[PDB]
């Protein structure tokens, strides 16, 4: 029933607050230079006169150290994907009950900072799997193809947005977090304007 | 008057930059039925951002039920939106208010909607409001500091609760958390504090406010035994007697008791549920057009179970419920079952059979498997009183012989009902595939397979289930070696087929 599948990698995680998308991944500068090796090697066998020897060298060297053509690469690695956001790739719970606990993201950005090791996950997205900050090791699965990708689109972040108990309501995963509603609260229910009876007078 | 007036569609139709540029005023909103409201534009603003689905379909009508503050209602008469109280901005309450703009584009038009572009729609316009709410609200945040601390305890009915107490059950729960907890709820005394704020906004649980900010009760032992004096201080003033902080100490030690029997007998007990859940398969929709109508009672515990259900009336078609009936409360029903109904599918249902639920359903999506997640979930939610008995209890139901084998399964499905809704909250139509997983036609000739029409209703064993149907599936359960030593294994019967079946042979089409 299938163990230990290629082209995966195993990391513990972190949130995204900044303005984005539902489904963007950010996969850190070690975990990409391995999981990326042979598309590197294309890259550097395609865009430099290297051979296979001297483009695996140049790949297992900047593991641990930045530079700014293994970025480059990158950059155009996640611009080659025209119809998607970038690299499509499955994302797993270790308890894996629900709908939620398997999902399918896509890799949109490469960190630069080399001592940060974490997958940044998405705000909305937190909530399907019962997952926290905790010290948790998540896994990760690279979908090769195009006919995957597209055969991976039944298990989405939207999927799970409908509930399966009630008939007309959508579940509670959509709801937003603490800090985001306080913030809500804090603005809309102050006392900002004069009431109705000194507002006509 | 000086209010001015905006339509329903102009502020869905403007811009995201010219939204946010509002002026603070009251104002006039129309929508597109015969109803109008008054808002403030702080209020209007987050109605508009959680309106975005609306914004694809510039044909559907707007009612006057998706505003935050649908009370107020300008009528001819000022008494009846002078001085009134609004909605409450909740983080269930946006959710709810997307479900209504969800539901209102699939009512719109007659029942062709695809739901995964509505369900996309939802994540899309909940991630394009925490991007606006991030972003231009930055000068509003919320605070805490030891002010907003001595602004709460300095009351003078929360001093109040604390003085002149007697140490009982009914003088702290009823007496002394009363005098509290009608305060809290009080709109026009805490403006301003973010606790409280809060608390209102269903952020804060009110459950733990009562044991800061008045006086804790009774903590127990491991066992379930009390104590006879309890602490007088909360948290705010803590605890700092020898006696009354081991007691309390004692309370922090029932959450470490997580040993690995209880996560192992969990994944047992879904795994055993799932496997023989999983036969049933791919509903079609449409309508198979049957008359062998099912009858049920209805009662008050079991109202929430048939939400999504077709019933049949007098002078009447179809009907569903939707769970607003204080009548037919203790009258028997004629439904509309998956237990009796004629598809060409083998093992196929059709979405008038199964109710409403399954239009929340994706297409390639598994609705044997959905039942047994959509009860283990709820369980192991009560797992993490005696829960396991309660697991061991629907085990012994569902994957055994602890029933009596009834006649017809009409009146297997309320007992299951009334034994499960009483503390799991599961809808009945999980219920039904749970109940029709365990169905046989032909046991006197060892036919096992799902038979189409219920009405036969033959039940059996689970282990039997098990091993004399569908092998591929049957070496995924313990004990796969008695299946194979068995002389009813090799001779050809049209049997079921389980989704392993692909597993088991490496992945050849036939
Ligand atoms: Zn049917």
């Amino acid at each position: 029933f299938g163990a230990r599948l290629n082209a995966t990698a195993r990391a513990v995680i972190t949130s995204i607050s900044d303005p984005h998308d539902y489904d963007e991944l950010h996969i850190p500068w070690g975990v990409g230079c391995q999981l990326l090796k042979y598309h590197l090697t294309n890259k550097l066998k395609a865009k430099f006169n290297m051979t296979t020897r001297e483009a695996f060298s140049f790949v297992y060297e900047n593991v641990l150290q930045y530079n700014q053509i293994i970025a480059d690469l990158f950059k155009e690695l996640i611009a080659e994907a025209a119809p998607y956001k970038g690299m499509g790739c499955t994302f797993h719970r270790n308890p894996t009950l629900q709908r939620g606990s398997t999902q399918q993201f896509f890799i949109t950005k490469v960190k630069d900072d080399i001592n940060d090791n974490s997958i940044s996950m998405s705000v909305l997205c937190l909530k399907a799997p019962n997952a926290d900050f905790d010290g948790d090791q998540l896994n990760l699965t690279l979908m090769p193809d195009v006919y995957l990708t597209k055969a991976t689109e039944r298990i989405a972040p939207h999927t799970w947005v409908l509930s399966i108990d009630e008939p007309h309501e959508i579940s509670g995963n959509l709801e937003l977090q603490g800090p985001v509603v306080e913030t809500i609260i804090n603005w809309a229910h102050e006392k900002y304007l004069p009431p109705l009876e000194e507002w006509l007078k | 008057m000086n209010l001015n007036r905006y339509k329903a569609r102009d502020l869905l139709n403007l811009s995201y930059d010219d939204l946010w540029s509002l002026p603070s005023e009251w104002h006039l909103i129309e929508f597109d039925d015969g109803k109008t409201v008054v808002s403030v534009d702080r209020i209007t603003k987050l109605s508009v951002l959680c309106w975005y689905p609306l914004k694809h379909y510039k044909d559907c009508p707007i009612p006057s039920d998706h505003h935050i503050d649908f009370n107020r209602i300008l009528t001819d008469n000022p008494k009846d939106y002078l001085n009134v109280e609004g909605g409450r901005v909740t983080s269930k309450a946006m959710v709810k208010h997307l479900n209504k703009a969800i539901w209102n584009i699939y009512d719109w038009s007659g029942e062709t909607v695809d739901p995964e572009v509505l369900s996309k729609l939802a994540i899309e316009g909940k991630n394009w409001l925490y991007n606006q709410t991030t972003v231009k609200l930055s000068e509003y945040l919320a605070t805490l500091s030891m002010f907003d601390i001595a602004e709460v305890y300095n009351h003078p009915k929360v001093r109040e609760a604390n003085h002149n107490i007697e140490p009982t059950t009914y003088g702290i729960e009823k007496i002394s958390y009363g005098k509290v907890k009608e305060v809290f709820n009080d709109p026009t005394q805490f403006i301003g504090n973010s606790i409280i704020e809060g608390l209102r906004s269903g952020t804060q649980k009110t459950e733990q406010l009562l044991q800061a900010f008045a006086w804790r009760g009774f903590p127990t032992d491991i066992n379930s035994d009390i104590f006879k004096y309890p602490v007088t201080t909360g948290y705010i003033d803590g605890i700092w007697n020898l006696y009354e902080n081991m007691i309390e100490s004692r309370s922090g030690t029932k959450a470490l008791l997580y040993n690995k029997e209880l996560l192992r007998v969990t994944e047992y007990f879904n795994r055993k549920s799932q496997l023989i859940a999983q036969y049933v398969q791919r509903l079609h929709p449409g309508d198979c057009k049957t008359t062998i109508l099912a009858e049920y009672p209805v009662t008050k515990l079991t109202l929430k179970a048939f939400k999504g259900k077709y019933y049949q009336k007098e002078d009447g078609k179809l009907d569903w419920i939707r769970g607003n009936e204080t009548h037919l409360i203790g009258t028997k029903q004629k439904f509309r079952s998956v237990f009796g109904c004629n598809h060409p599918d083998s093992q196929g249902i059709c979405m008038t059979c199964y109710g409403r639920l399954g239009i929340n359903i994706p297409k390639g999506t598994n609705i044997g498997q959905v039942a047994a997640v959509s009860m283990g979930d709820k369980i192991t939610s009560a797992v993490l009183a005696e829960a396991g008995k309660l697991s061991t209890e629907k085990v012994g139901y569902t994957s055994k012989t602890y029933l009596k084998n009834y006649k017809s399964p009409i009146e297997a499905l309320p007992v299951f009902a009334t034994m499960a809704n009483e503390k799991i909250s599961l809808n009945i139509s999980h219920c039904e595939i749970l109940i029709y997983a365990m169905m046989i036609r032909s046991a006197q000739y060892r036919d096992y397979r799902l038979p189409k029409p219920g009405i036969n209703g033959q039940f059996e064993k689970y282990n039997r289930l098990m091993q004399c149907r569908s092998l591929g599936g049957a070496m995924a359960f313990e004990k796969q070696h008695e299946p194979l030593n068995n002389p009813g294994s090799f001779l050809n019967k049209m049997r079921n087929d389980h989704p392993y079946d692909l597993l088991v042979k490496g992945g050849k089409l036939r």
